[PDB]
């Protein structure tokens, strides 16, 4: 991000916290208590079901 | 050129963000959308545009 005048070098982990998150932290999911994931399936219009 | 940026600077739609947003602090209790600059509404903003 910047190099300082006495040499230095500053890095984006000096300035931050990285990791691998999520891109929205709206919903959460919830099986019987315990963390969960999932799919929604929505059925087609006009397709069988079974 | 300098009156279109002016008006393109001056009347404009900004996203900000939220109070209390997600992922939150533990104790967050209050979430409150932030809202910022928008559009103008009348010919008497536009003239007082700087």
């Amino acid at each position: 991000l910047k190099v300082n005048q006495d040499g230095s070098r500053v890095l984006l982990r000096d300035v931050a916290k990285i990791e691998l998150g999520g891109e929205n932290y709206d919903i959460i999911a919830e099986f019987n208590g315990q963390p969960a994931s999932g799919l929604g399936i929505k059925l087609a219009t006009g397709a069988n079901a079974l | 050129v300098d009156v279109i940026t002016a008006i393109k600077a001056q009347n404009a739609q900004v996203a900000a963000g939220q109070l209390g947003g997600t992922p939150p602090v533990k104790g967050q209790q209050l979430n409150a959308s932030i809202i910022a600059q928008t559009r103008l509404t009348s010919t008497e903003e536009f003239g007082k545009i700087l």
